[PDB]
């Protein structure tokens, strides 16, 4: 039952943005070497044919011209040092590609086996040729029960988590007829000096690349995307007796019960990560990488039969936030997993508003590419409104096991 | 004499040709989802081509071509690799036809029981039944219409469609003639690596024109053109020219047009030897004198004189040469000797809509249109150039002053054109 | 009155048309190193085949074809599987086209200098540059030629390119017009495997026609015939009609002309559709009073009376219906109350030469020549029919009687002719 | 350098033939089973391109019509017991095989490898579409020297071999520009009553075969081309000192020779088969098997033993011909290798006379295929028209043992 018939196409902006290089900040050039992937299901997709669905994203792409755009470099005839890429906004546009798998949807989104976002996704990366490299992709998978899933391959480059969720959402709404909200790429990025040579202990210093943005793991990953319920959540909240503390319930719960199934796996996970996808930290820009990357560590007794509590209330608290550092770097950074497990805070993140003309998602999972050999955790929103969908990518010898320690909690 | 002259007036009156008037015409303009720019172009062949020397060769060529960002391809050469199917070819027939005489219909008020005469050409594209046949089709004209499909006649087909049709109108009396001129770049894609068929994948683009002519003196008054001369050089007899715009098949087996590297030394005398039979029939009088007298002092008093032509300037007001690349305007132009804004229409055409093959032509008419510069008495000289080097040139006479509002293809554009076009584009 | 004829004199002269004479044509005789037997063409079927359905069926339409032995495929579809080539294709049209127009060069007197129109025609094949270009360039054309390449329109257009060189010698005195009919069976091959699409497979065969017209009264005592009429029937506007037949793609990827099983009712009312225009050119109003001594006392007493259509043998002598297959003429004939005598050229050219396409009146007429038949004064119908459904006919008139040694492509194996056809080949 | 790029193609007859049907003979329908494999080597195939070679067919089957027919059956008058074909003077045509080899010719011909004449001649066969089979394959081969070789594959049942060979010099003939003599098809061909139940012991009758004209032998056959030269016939003339004989020097020493080479190999082949084209046996007819087929017995001493000169007086004199009871049986039979070993006699036979423009051919050699696993000793006339051309058409096993046992005599 594996997706069949990949068909390529492009969308590009309906009007001509001409010879405008669009700057990226210091904080996207970190973040280059990771990209999302992310599927939205729908259980009827009759009536959205491969022109309804293709129409809007030629007044989308006008307003969101550097998705269009390809990535270049900008020559430095001085020592050969430094060399700052950026986007130049010709319209070469977006990969459209047209798949058809011959499973049952539904059967599909129950399977909870180690690899869908993969298949649902056209897992491409800003390649060895990088000047001709797409930086957004979209798949666009017909189901034989007539579901229909859109997997998005978004370079962390260009947009944010949430950056790539608004700009999804509003195409959603030009498909329905509404008017999106305004898109703000007005104030141009500047790089900026200040001269940090040690990079923080939430990165890892890989290699100076040059062509190829990705650093292969040398295991697979393989992400294994688990559901935590809402009677599951509240019995998280059973062991902060006569105690208070500003430990949200969705987020650092169900990290700390993910980073307790890894440490009961691994030797010592003694430091973590938290790349948090925060509301009030944000502009108003609507492509920017604005995340906040911050390490946590135990700094005492080894988290890996501690109870969840005790991991929580120190993720709230013992934070100590990096994302300034992270951008000020100079080098390639690898945050998603490069030096520690990260957990990322992507539960205010709208997924579920992918509304097409009417129709809301039935499930929306969200993966990752370029992680490395750590691990990567994506909290994500549930269809309800109140569960958390948990993406955890992982080499592969472990998720065999994480589902035999999380299922002790989960029931 | 006073009642012997009715032999003047019966002798002269009778033998005098009827006049052919362009009513209007109507040029499909493609949408916006459609167009191709320079990287989306450069992208999709190198995702297909394994040859690295393909892709170095048309990046020089569509940067040095003189085209544009809104040039418009068919919905088949947006897919990687494309699909040049028969049914996508069909349905780009039925798009660019269909929608440039339902434009023309609605601002003219044409009946489909008015049209008596229909000749559509398309060079490449000609399916069983024809195009003629798919326009009878829809639109439901006629049975006793005479409809014609001009195939394989190249580029200057358009005025091979209008020679036609005012031929036509000669002898039907109080006629309508619809001309539809067009090019499906669907069956013209060439899947190949030979470099001498790889320029038409970077030149020719979506379009279409039709055309209303009739011969009825009451659309006199509401015709904007009226037709003076067509002039037709045949270059097919040099073995050259024959095979200079030649379809052919590659050592792989795909079939394309291939363009030579003597085209434009072709062009010019081919243009050249039609500007001997146009010559004596346009130009005053007041400078043809150089045919009469100073031809006489050649054998008399010098052999080796100035280059000097008779100025076409002084002819026509306008210019609508073919937009066939920019190194044969380029060629055309200085063997005309003419001004940068004589050549405005044909290059803003080309960077604007690319080398659409027959319709250029009413393209640029409707950019010289819709500059607000076609006034009452002033004439246009349509020169279009083709495959087995037919080189026609026709001159049509203004009845009307056109006003600037003239919904047509350039109405979303023309404020900023005309567009300083580099000699090579920025990479 | 004595002085006011001249008036009259001089309006009578002027306003009447020009004659179109029919000087004389050539058809091309194919060799017996290219005939295609029963048995090699079921036998060249089952090899490249695997179902013994499609062998089972072509057998069956082949044997009640009622073609004969000595039709001829070009020297691609000799090979097993066939090589439908470019260069195969193109030389073919080299060798069908190029011997009509020698054969008429030498029996005319024709010089290429005095070919003023050329009007080409081939439904399938039409390549860049035209077979009119490759006319020009092979036999050194005037550059001021008025040439036209009518393709896509089917068998029909013969008499679209007959009726094209009669308006264009209309408007230029003293020209002559080369007038080529052919079809080039080398792309229209069908290498697939759908029932309808293998019938143009059994059906067409190698043939063409170059036909010399000119309305100069110096060419009025050798020339042959006069052109009466030409009467023009586009039944394309009916969706039944233009699907008839159609050229699609199977769902496999190959090519094809798609015939319709109601295609036998469609060529039998798009006749009756001109009939209607055609019967009162050409009919005697002795009896042209069907519609008026007849029709007058219908809808008062009664509506409907039994059968008395207008005898169209006593309008014309001789009839050359395009030799579709043969259930077509069976059809044609009982619609028009043919005796077997009539339909005569029709089934022994399709016995003969099989159905060539746009070029099967010309064989026809080469018949009735080459028995003695065309004498003086001979009216002679020519209908033909096609695709989009145009069914178009011509009534020529015989100025002199034509001798038996004709040098035609009959005269090899008309002293065997008529043969006796029974309507199974049996095997 | 391998035979390869088979384009097939057809020349029928230029004149209609029309409702014709080739009667076939008694002795035509008893060779129906076997076939010939004669191939014509050239030094210069200059000027003799794929359409000139092509184009003197068209008049050669003219007067050849039942050689472009195809074979038929006819239905019985009572029960249908018997059902004898005739040929159906269709005008089907005759097949042509334009290969190439860029093997050098003048390197394989002197080669002596087996499988040199199933490369060169198109191996069918009329088979398992009988009525739907060619009588005769032309396979047209180019060399890398420019040599050309015609490889004919003729159908035995159609005609005798001397009828192959002077309808293949008939159409050279018109390709050279000369003029062919008579085709004589004038007297058909009618059959015959003779009460035969009983099968010669020259003949081998097979099983009912109904739509397959070909025995299969179950093994690997192969054809080996030897070439006996002059000085070895003159040493061959040396062991009739004082004793009158009546054997021809150059038929019976070179079979009985080949005779006692593979009775040494084979354990007792005590009788042998003699299939004579003898020219006094011939009639006016073109298309016709006017062989002499009789068998020869040992009746003494074993022929492993003896010598070739005793083996070529019982070899001339000793022949019980029953080349009408091969004729006059009702069932199907095997000539060639079916019960014992058969010595042609294509010694007279104009081979060399194949002289296409003014070129004689270099190597001219005859194989034959469903030939029974017995033999068949072709002993063909070689170029200078002195020596002879020995084709051995043995199974695999014995060929590489019948090239060291004939060693020890041919030097
Ligand atoms: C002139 C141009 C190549 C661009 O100018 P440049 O400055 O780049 O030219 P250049 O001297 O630098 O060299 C360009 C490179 O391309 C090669 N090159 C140029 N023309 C070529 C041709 N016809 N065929 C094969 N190769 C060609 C050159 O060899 C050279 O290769 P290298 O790099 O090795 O040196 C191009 O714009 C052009 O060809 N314009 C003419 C367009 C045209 O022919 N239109 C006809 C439409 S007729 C029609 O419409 C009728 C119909 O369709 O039927
Ligand atoms: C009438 C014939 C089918 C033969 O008569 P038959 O006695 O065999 O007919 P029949 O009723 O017994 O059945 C014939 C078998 O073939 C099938 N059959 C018949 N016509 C078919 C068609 N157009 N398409 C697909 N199948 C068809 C039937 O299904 C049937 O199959 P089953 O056994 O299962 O029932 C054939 O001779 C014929 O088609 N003549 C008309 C020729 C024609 O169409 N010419 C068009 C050229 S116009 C042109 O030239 C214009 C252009 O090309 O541009």
């Amino acid at each position: 039952g594996a997706v069949h018939g990949h068909r390529l196409s492009t969308v590009v902006p309906s009007s001509v943005t001409g010879e405008v290089d669009y700057a990226l900040a210091d904080a996207d050039l970190a973040f280059k070497l990771h990209y999302l992937r992310g599927v939205y299901y729908y259980r009827s997709g009759d009536g959205l044919a491969t022109k309804v669905l293709k129409d809007p994203m030629f007044p989308w792409l006008d307003d969101h011209f550097p998705v269009a755009g390809r990535v270049r470099r900008a020559e430095a005839e001085g020592d050969g040092a430094p060399r700052r890429p950026y986007i130049k906004c010709n319209d070469c546009g977006v990969r459209i590609v047209e798949a058809r798998c011959d499973r049952d949807m539904a059967e599909w989104i129950r399977d909870a086996a180690p690899g869908r976002i993969r298949q649902l996704c056209y897992d491409k990366v800003l390649g060895p040729e990088l000047f001709f490299s797409p930086l957004l992709y979209v798949q666009i998978t017909n189901f034989k029960c007539g579901g229909l899933a859109l997997g998005f391959s978004w370079a962390h480059l260009i947009g944010d988590i949430p950056s790539a969720a608004t700009c999804f959402n509003k195409w959603a709404q030009i498909l329905s007829g509404k008017k999106p909200e305004a898109t703000v790429l007005t104030p141009p990025n500047q790089p900026l000096q200040g001269q940090s040579p040690a990079a923080p202990r939430s990165v890892k210093q890989v290699g100076p690349m040059e062509d190829l943005w990705l650093v292969p793991a040398g295991r697979d990953m393989a992400c294994y995307s688990f559901h935590v319920s809402d009677a599951v959540l509240k019995k998280l909240h059973q062991q902060q007796n006569g105690r208070q503390d500003a430990a949200a319930g969705t987020f650092e719960l169900v990290s700390a019960l993910v980073w307790q199934a890894v440490a009961k796996i691994r030797g010592d996970v003694d430091t973590v990560t938290v790349v948090r996808a925060d509301a009030a930290a944000r502009s108003g820009k609507s492509l920017a990488n604005e995340m906040k990357v911050g390490y946590v560590e135990s700094a005492g007794s080894s988290p890996a039969k501690t109870d969840v509590a005790e991991l929580a209330a120190l993720l709230a608290k013992n934070v100590v936030d990096e994302t300034a550092a992270v951008a000020a770097f100079q080098g390639d950074v690898l945050v998603y997993g490069g030096a520690n497990l990260t957990l990322v805070d992507m539960e205010q993140v709208d997924l579920y508003g992918l509304e097409i003309k009417g129709q809301r998602p039935v499930y929306v999972e969200y993966g990752m590419d370029g992680v490395g050999d750590e691990g990567a955790v994506l909290v994500q929103p549930d269809a309800d409104g109140r569960g958390r969908l948990v993406t955890v990518v992982l080499p592969g010898d472990e998720i065999d096991s994480l589902r035999a320690a999380l299922g002790s909690a989960l029931h | 004499s006073a009642f012997l002259v009715v032999f003047v007036g019966t002798v002269y009156v009778m033998s005098r040709p009827r006049p052919v008037y362009l009513v209007d015409y109507a040029c499909y303009k493609p949408p916006a989802s459609c167009r191709v720019p320079f990287a989306t172009f450069m992208e999709h062949t190198r995702l297909i081509s394994d040859d690295d020397k393909s892709v170095r060769f048309q990046t020089r060529i569509l940067e040095r071509s003189g085209l544009g960002e809104d040039t418009c391809l068919p919905p088949a050469n947006h897919y990687i690799p494309p699909n040049p199917s028969m049914e996508a070819s069909r349905a780009e027939a039925q798009l660019v036809i269909f929608s440039a005489i339902d434009d023309l219909v609605r601002r003219t008020g044409l009946k489909p029981k008015d049209i008596d005469i229909l000749v559509v050409n398309c060079s490449l594209f000609s399916p069983t039944p024809s195009l003629s046949a798919m326009i009878i089709n829809k639109y439901k004209l006629r049975s006793n219409i005479r409809s014609f499909n001009l195939s394989g006649m190249g580029a200057s087909a358009g005025l091979i469609s209008i020679d036609l049709a005012r031929d036509m109108l000669q002898v039907h009396p109080n006629s309508n003639a619809l001309v539809v001129s067009t090019e499906i770049i669907t069956p013209n894609f060439y899947q190949g690596s030979r470099r001498d068929m790889l320029l038409p994948n970077c030149l020719f683009r979506m379009g279409a024109a039709a055309i209303l002519l009739s011969n009825r003196r009451r659309e006199a008054r509401r015709a904007k053109y009226r037709l003076v001369h067509v002039v037709r050089t045949h270059k097919g007899a040099d073995d050259r020219a024959y095979r200079c715009v030649y379809e052919e098949e590659d050592e792989q087996g795909f079939s394309g047009i291939s363009l030579s590297k003597e085209l434009m030394a072709i062009a010019g005398d081919a243009l050249k030897s039609n500007i001997t039979t146009i010559g004596p029939l346009v130009l005053p009088m007041s400078e043809q004198l150089l045919f009469f007298f100073r031809l006489v002092g050649r054998k008399l008093v010098n052999k080796g004189w100035r280059p000097y032509i008779p100025d076409f300037k002084l002819a026509f007001e306008h210019f609508c040469i073919h937009a066939g690349g920019r190194a044969v305007i380029d060629e055309l132009q200085k063997n005309l000797q003419l001004s940068p804004r004589h050549v405005e229409a044909s290059r803003m055409t080309l960077h604007r809509f690319g080398n659409t093959s027959s319709s250029s032509l009413w393209y640029e008419l409707a950019y010289i249109e819709a500059k607000g510069r076609m006034r009452r008495g002033d004439r246009v000289w349509q020169i279009g150039f083709g495959s087995g080097f037919k080189c026609n040139s026709a001159v049509w006479k203004c009845l009307r002053s056109i006003k600037t509002p003239t919904n047509g293809p350039w109405d979303d554009c023309i404020h900023r054109y005309p567009v300083d076009v580099p000699e090579v584009v920025k990479l």
